[PDB]
């Protein structure tokens, strides 16, 4: 019940491991999703693979 | 972010490599060649574009 901007994200330059899987992700904009789960980590370097 | 298929601020928006490249990517160190102790400022990059 609100509305994503994933470009503040993508183009945050802040991030390293932005990978997207089954959407591309310059995409997310154009795209509508019933809901978005963000789950939030604290990993180390090699584990982030 | 030199090969084809990739994305990213150079691959975007610097030099886009097609999906169908047909050559090769070479690369190497050049610390103690274009780097100063003031900082070499003369290579410009792009953030933004259209």
């Amino acid at each position: 019940n609100c509305v994503a901007d994933y470009s503040v994200l993508y183009n945050s330059a802040s991030f390293s491991t932005f990978k997207c899987y089954g959407v591309s992700p310059t995409k997310l904009n154009d795209l509508c999703f019933t809901n978005v789960y963000a789950d939030s980590f604290v990993i180390r370097g090699d584990e982030v693979r | 972010q030199i090969a084809p298929g990739q994305t990213g601020k150079i691959a975007d928006y610097n030099y886009k490599l097609p999906d169908d490249f047909t050559g090769c990517v070479i690369a190497w160190n050049s610390n103690n060649l274009d780097s100063k102790v003031g900082g070499n400022y003369n290579y410009l990059y792009r953030l933004f574009r259209k």
